[PDB]
RNA sequence: GGAUAGUGGCCUACCAUGGUUUCAACGGGUAACGGGGAAUAAGGGUUCGAUUCCGGAGAGGGAGCCUGAGAAACGGCUACCACAUCCAAGGAAGGCAGCAGGCGCGCAAAUUACCCAAUCCUAAUUCAGGGAGGUAGUGACAAUAAAUAACGAUACAUGUAAUUGGAAUGAGUACAAUGUAAAUACCUUAACGAGGAACAAUUGGAGGGCAAGUCUGGUGCCAGCAGCCGCGGUAAUUCCAGCUCCAAUAGCGUAUAUUAAAGUUGUUGCAGUUAAAAAGCUCGUAGUUGAACUUUGGGCCCGGUUGCAACGGGGCCUUUC
């Protein structure tokens, strides 16, 4: 309607942020970025929600105003800068490393990791593409164009990503047997590997995920994330490690705390 | 605007404000029992001037003010009063009456509640019209 | 059968026939063609003011007496001519020619009440304050 | 009673990041006096008439009214 | 604008209004619990109303389904932490079988008198309008608190409210005033 | 015809009200229902009865 | 081919005669913006959804267009139409279906208040702006909790009679403090603040439906009540009142609409001899429906779930992939 909209009503935010219902009318509008609107977390709601550290918006801003907060590398000024799935957020006040991954419920997990670690992230690629004067280049799941990919380099595949130099380091392919994150849909957040993945030419791809705990689900193709081999996540996983307990074994791990 | 009409008149005694709760008392209020008093609150005063109202907070007594927000209350004049025991001043009696009476109506049998809206009106705006 | 297609594919005839018979249902008829807003002086409105005309003594219908004392009155709205009944012991007095009148209906979704003959409107207010609150002495009318 | 508390590391950080209303409340940089906002936003308005600085107006209604 | 508001009626009125042996079992109720109108039976009614519903549908469901099994448990659970279901009937049919009495009971108003904290009923409720009854550190001047058979051990006077307490009151302050000076000096 | 209404309401003698003590009101009054209709008062004539004669 | 950012009868030239429709086209009506949803609901349903979110459209009615990535923008422009403002009469300026506010219309709906402190948005951007938004005023829309009394002494037969007493409290008012941008209100409280505790609860009823009087006075088919049945014509349980009682209760009544009741719209689940309803009769298209039959039965294994047994799968042959 005559042009892009830039306001974020309170209930059309993504509900992954678990935003207070009665807080405001209006929720971050996630700017334009590297992920996503709905697939990403402002860093306002990563600072103000997520880690307590600032209390209101202008808090937000004071932080990020002061070069305290570091996305991938960068200072990231933006008061809601699409940060995203395998985002690092570094603060060199407080000084500890976040890779934004997903929960077992879906939500973006404080997930610190070590700065030994934090140096580099994963990728999937989205496309593989000849660029201008034939250099070929992907195009990773966070909006990254990497020229000069290896030529065993195909769709769907992962690659690790230096975010210091930015080039790829190694590559994972996909196959049967490769440690897979979940990363949309109603499974999101669970990891696992691949069983199966049947084709379905013109439609959708489905593969099939296996957690260690047996339970084998079918999701998109669309929303898998490899993240390595099986027992070798090229990653560190969060708390729960994406494996969906039912609710009643849920209450009983919360009931074993007493 | 039809049917404002707003009241003029003089404060004798103590300061009118706006906004203050006033007792409306009819020209022939008895302030003894019950009659048509009402106990409602001034929502404007107003400083009348040649055809230009300018709002004012207050006004002391022995002064000519207007009022905004009241006059749906008292037909013709009246007191306002803030005392329980204040008796309604007098009527002010004029030298003429209305002897010269004609029968009025509408043409149009339909808008004879605009003829009775209109002689509620004139019967309040000209005092000695009957 | 009973009278009625029960095949798996005759929904459409099913919803057709239903259709069709739910125009013998006076409400829904009436709520389809829109009758209130044409006829139904009151617009489709619960309450109506009005300008008194004239006060009438209406005889109740047998095997009743004791005329009702009713009052016309041309509502503003639409400029329409109803019958209203002024219910209380007395009230008549309570209101006057050349009155205003809030009117509303009388409780038969438009059919006549009781004895009183032709009338489905009963009075609420006269000149802005409530009937009741006149019959009660709580209020008096207002001077006119 | 449960409240919120906050211990800066300096007086010069308390200043840099506490609300103004804050500072004023426990005793520090008092409130700046503006006008109101209704006056403010009509001040505003009216010079969003004026072109220039507005002294060029001015010397122009120096003459007129009158001669 | 802001996100609506929710908010829902916790009673519901009876179908027949004028029943005549409903209406008596209505004021036993209110003269035994000390009630103060029809409008808290009505919501205790609605209450047992709408566990029972759940409880109902739960029951259809077949058993050791997951969703009958965790909601059926986890009502259970909350039923006999509020005391109203008693502890040898966690099998979700005695749940349907509760009665409005179950409910009334667990009622502060009711588990003040039968405490001997107060003499009636009715004065178990005064005492905890006027803040003289304290469930935890905390007053709670509301009759209906469905104390959760743990704050029963803890159901005492306030440390204010003079009669688990320090100050001698108001209307005593006034009255030892009056008296020094009745008495002569 | 008309001028007779209210003829019955202008000519009822005017009885003025008789003052009683108040009613205790709310859960008061329902405690004094409760003891009025539910310890037996003498209110039986047989079954039960509400109004005297 | 032109045009478009691009597809496309979107437009043009030529050519063909096609395209939709009883499976309801086309036309007409909508007091129709659509949906998420709301009310009521044993199930099935019925009704509503202008309105806190999503999408669309519009800024008095049209139409045209500049800038700009994005507008056919209207707190941008141009013209026409309708309104309407100032004028020194030459001319010039308009768009509250933004926030307040006014008129009008009506049964029907609030302040021309405070602030950027939250929420976010915009900009060159930590700073400025925001009637977006928040705050308060008005507010018995609706919703939650639940003051109007509790406990003794004495007399009579547990209750009663204005026979007495000592306690308790907030409704208020208010030092301060908290709350807040400044507040206001809430919580917390210095002091005050109950005996008719007058700090006095009301709204509708008492023939039936439907809980509650054959009480007393009044009126006498009048006045009136009465949703319906009915009451009132000198013996009124029904009107007008007093007393008493009943129901709900800070709420109660009335009007309209709607839902259940309604198995009185019936798919579940109606009825059609006589209560309303079988076409006068037959043919017949669409529609609906439509006789039976084609690998069943042996058997051997592996094996999951509830307690060696039951129930659930898979693999082999058996003329069978
Ligand atoms: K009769
Ligand atoms: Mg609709
Ligand atoms: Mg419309
Ligand atoms: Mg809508
Ligand atoms: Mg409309
Ligand atoms: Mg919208
Ligand atoms: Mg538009
Ligand atoms: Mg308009
Ligand atoms: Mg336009
Ligand atoms: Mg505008
Ligand atoms: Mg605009
Ligand atoms: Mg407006
Ligand atoms: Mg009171
Ligand atoms: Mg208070
Ligand atoms: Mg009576
Ligand atoms: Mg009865
Ligand atoms: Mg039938
Ligand atoms: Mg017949
Ligand atoms: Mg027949
Ligand atoms: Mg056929
Ligand atoms: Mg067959």
């Amino acid at each position: 309607a005559r042009g892009p909209k830039k306001h974020l009503k309170r209930l059309a935010a993504p509900h992954h942020w678990l935003l207070d219902k009665l807080s405001g009318c209006y929720a971050p509008r996630p700017s334009a970025g590297p992920h996503k609107l709905r697939e990403s977390l402002p860093l306002i709601v990563f600072l103000r929600n997520r880690l307590k550290y600032a209390l209101n918006g202008r808090e937000v801003k004071a932080i990020l105003m002061q070069r305290h907060v570091k996305v991938d590398g960068k200072v990231r000024t933006d008061t809601t800068y699409p940060a995203g799935f395998m985002d690092v957020i570094t603060l060199d006040a407080t000084n500890e490393n976040f890779r934004l991954v997903y929960d077992v419920k879906g939500r973006f997990a404080v997930h610190r990791i070590t700065d030994e670690e934090a140096s580099y992230k994963l990728g999937k690629v989205k496309k593989v593409q000849l660029g201008k004067k034939g250099v070929p280049y992907v195009v990773t799941h966070d909006g990254r164009t990497i020229r000069y990919p290896d030529p065993n380099i195909k769709v769907n595949d992962t690659v690790k990503i230096d975010l210091a130099s930015g080039k790829i380091t190694d590559f994972i392919k996909f196959d049967a047997g490769k440690l897979v994150y979940v990363t949309g849909g109603r499974n999101l957040g669970r990891i696992g590997t691949i069983v199966h993945k049947e084709r379905h030419d013109g439609g959708f791809d489905l593969v099939h995920i296996k957690d260690s705990l047996d339970n084998t689900f079918v999701t998109r193709l669309n929303n898998v994330f490899v993240i390595g081999e099986q027992g070798k996540p090229y990653i560190s996983l969060p708390k729960g490690k994406g494996i969906k307990l039912s609710i009643a074994e849920e209450r009983d791990r919360r009931r074993a705390q007493q | 605007d039809k049917g404002r009409f707003y009241a003029f008149g003089r404060v004798f005694a103590g300061t009118v404000k706006s906004g203050q709760k006033v007792r409306i008392q009819g020209p022939n209020y008895v302030p003894g029992k019950k009659d048509d008093l009402f106990i409602k609150a001034i929502q404007r005063v107003v400083l009348m001037m040649g055809r230009f109202v300018e709002p004012i907070d207050d006004c002391p007594a022995g002064n000519i003010i207007g009022l905004v927000g009241i006059d749906q209350f008292l037909l013709k004049t009246g007191t306002l009063t803030t005392s329980e025991t204040a008796h309604n001043m007098k009527v002010m009696k004029f030298s003429v009456s209305p002897v010269v009476q004609v029968a009025v109506e509408v043409k149009n049998a339909n808008d004879l509640p605009k003829l009775v809206e209109g002689l509620k009106r004139l019967s309040k705006s000209d005092p000695c019209v009957l | 059968g009973k009278g009625k297609p029960r095949g798996l594919n005759s929904a459409r005839k099913l919803r057709v026939h239903r259709r069709n018979n739910r125009w013998a249902e006076n409400n829904y008829k009436k709520r389809l063609l829109g009758t209130a807003f044409k006829s139904s002086p009151f617009g489709g409105s619960s309450h109506a003011k009005g300008i008194v005309l004239e006060k009438l003594g209406i005889e109740s219908k047998q095997p009743n007496s004791a005329i009702r004392k009713c009052v016309r009155v041309q509502l503003i709205k639409n400029g329409k001519k109803v019958t209203a009944f002024v219910p209380n012991d007395g009230c008549l007095n309570f209101v006057d020619e050349n009155d205003e009148v809030l009117l509303a209906g009388f409780g038969r979704k438009g059919k006549a009440k009781g004895d009183i003959p032709g009338v489905r409107f009963k009075v609420v207010k006269v000149s802005g304050v409530s009937l009741l609150a006149l019959w009660k002495e709580k209020k008096e009318k207002p001077r006119s | 009673s449960v409240g919120f508390g906050l211990v800066y590391n300096s007086v010069a950080e308390a200043k840099k990041f506490e609300p103004t209303y804050r500072l004023v409340r426990y005793g520090l940089a008092e409130k700046v006096e503006k006008a109101s906002r209704q006056q403010r936003k009509q001040k505003k308005n009216r010079d969003k008439k004026i072109f220039g600085t507005g002294k060029r107006l001015a010397k122009k209604v120096a003459r007129r009214n009158a001669d | 604008p802001r996100a609506p508001r929710t908010y829902s009626k916790t009673y519901s009125t009876p179908k027949r209004p004028y029943e005549s042996s409903r209406l008596d079992a209505e004021l036993k109720l209110a003269g035994e619990f000390g009630l103060k109108n029809k409008k808290e039976i009505y919501r205790i009614s609605f209450q047992l109303s709408k566990i029972r519903r759940a409880a109902r549908d739960l029951l259809t469901r077949d058993e050791k389904d997951p969703k009958r099994l965790f909601e059926g448990n986890a009502l259970i659970r909350r039923l006999v932490r509020v005391g109203v279901l008693s502890e040898d009937k966690k099998k979700l049919d005695y749940v349907l079988a509760l009665k409005v009495e179950d409910f009334l009971e667990r009622r502060l108003q009711t588990q003040v008198y039968k405490l001997g904290l107060a003499k009636s009923v009715h004065h178990a409720r005064v005492l905890i309008t006027q803040r003289h009854i304290a469930v935890g550190k905390q007053i709670v001047n509301i009759p209906s608190f469905m104390v959760r058979l743990d704050s029963e051990k803890h159901i005492d006077f306030a440390p204010t409210s003079p009669f688990g307490g320090a100050r001698p009151g108001r209307v005593a302050r006034r009255n030892a005033a009056r008296k020094a000076e009745a008495s002569g000096e | 015809s008309l001028a007779r209404a209210g003829k019955v309401k202008s000519q009822t003698p005017k009885v003025e009200k008789t003052e009683k003590p108040k009613k205790p009101k709310g859960r008061a009054y329902k405690r004094l229902l409760y003891t009025r209709r539910f310890v037996n008062v003498t209110l039986v004539n047989g079954k039960r009865r509400m109004n005297p004669g």
